[PDB]
């Protein structure tokens, strides 16, 4: 296994070069929201960004040493934690509104117009002001990134007993060494390393709760006919359960 | 299932 | 702030001495069960856990600094959660099934009984596997479930600070206990980040069950105490 | 007057 013989300095270096681009949305200024059509942009958005990520997982280090059931599981569970993380870092620098996109820069009064979403918006915001003071570093950043990719699913392979996924837990092992070497070498001490490795694991269960309730909105926009969703969306949305 | 699909391009 | 005044062994000490008590279901052994009837003995068992969690709550060190109306955001926040990790610590030792109460013991063909909750089920006992792989640890579990009372509301200040600050101290208690196991610097932060990846999958759980909880509250299924409706609508 | 309030104020 490649991944496993990796350095801290090398895993770090295979995701920050696994980076997927900034796309844009088609966002047009000649024409007001509704919810209808912010729905659209979004959803027209992360289908785009979806096929990136798709490119992105097979970089991360491990994840292509799976089988294609468990790939696809993997980001099947995943995949909404991962654009909300993304959308997180991107919106930093900008307090009190998310950078969907370089052209789609809402803030909640905007969120306010799609029913049900600025409950979400205001968790979205509320963890980038949270990365903000933090101080949150890009290597940081990428190694959440593939921890919820890893992690996200993994107790959800069930034989129904659970799988014993060694594998992954192997990597996702090395990927916490690389986040304490990371912090070591920023000069961080011993007890700051722990607590900071700990304070960045506890808001990936909110990004799973955030995640969750999003898929929720997402489902309730798709049964009310809001908005047609692709079929990739469609079926992403249709791995999680929900009535 | 699409995402299978994709997985292999 | 007493909380951070507390020694790594004074903080396992608390909480152990914390823990509320193990209760019992009403359930009959001689008698067979039903949906309305499953969901009506795991919900009266929840209603009564959660009055000795609120005990519970307030023996945690920190909690009691916070407003009131703090605590009852935390609480309402995490109290699934919190029935969760408990039900997934006393089935450790029963591999395939969970331990709702020692004369409940669910296996989860049990769960089909109930629509829709054999899902959730399969989540709970991986969850249980997980930890009994790890050999997990009574003085580790007791400071998993008070990180999850603190940080499960903390994102929805002085205050805050606060509760970072606690979350710290109980951080350096896992990190002890590792320590006192005798694991190296590098498995103790390996350890360390296992058991708090868990937690997210405790809060997808939760969310599960939360949902499914009032899918049952809806369709009539069973009638929920009180208590158990607010907790319920806080989530609403 | 949540319950819940109550029981916290009592406990
Ligand atoms: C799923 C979603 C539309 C797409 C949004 C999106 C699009 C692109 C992106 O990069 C990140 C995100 C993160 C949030 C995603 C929204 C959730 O908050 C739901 O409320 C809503 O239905
Ligand atoms: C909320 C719940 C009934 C009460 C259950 C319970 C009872 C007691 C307990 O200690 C722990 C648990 C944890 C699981 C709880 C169920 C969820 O999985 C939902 O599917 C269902 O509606
Ligand atoms: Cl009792």
């Amino acid at each position: 296994s490649l991944a496993l013989s990796l350095t801290a300095d090398q895993m770090v270096s295979a995701l920050l070069d696994a980076e997927p681009p900034i796309l844009y949305s088609e966002y047009d200024p000649t024409r007001p929201f509704s919810e209808a059509s912010m729905m659209g942009l979004l959803t027209n958005l992360a289908d785009r960004e979806l096929v990136h990520m798709i490119n992105w997982a097979k970089r991360v280090p491990g994840f292509v040493d799976l089988t294609l059931h468990d790939q696809v599981h993997l980001l099947e569970c995943a995949w909404l934690e991962i654009l909300m993380i993304g959308l997180v870092w991107r919106s930093m620098e900008h307090p009190g509104k998310l950078l969907f996109a370089p052209n789609l820069l809402l803030d909640r009064n905007q969120g306010k117009c799609v029913e049900g979403m600025v409950e979400i918006f205001d968790m979205l915001l509320a963890t980038s002001s949270r990365f903000r003071m933090m101080n949150l570093q890009g290597e940081e950043f990428v190694c959440l990134k593939s921890i919820i990719l890893l992690n996200s699913g993994v107790y959800t392979f069930l034989s129904k007993s659970l799988e014993e996924k060694d594998h992954i837990h192997r990597v996702l092992d090395k990927i916490t060494d690389t986040l304490i070497h990371l912090m070591a070498k920023a000069g961080l001490t011993l007890q700051q390393q722990h607590q900071r490795l700990a304070q960045l694991l506890l808001i990936l269960s909110h990004i799973r709760h955030m995640s969750n309730k999003g898929m929720e909105h997402l489902y309730s926009m798709k049964c009310k006919n809001v908005v047609p969703l692709s079929d990739l969306l469609l079926e992403m949305l249709d791995a999680h359960r929900l009535h | 299932k699409i995402l299978h699909r994709l997985l292999q391009d």
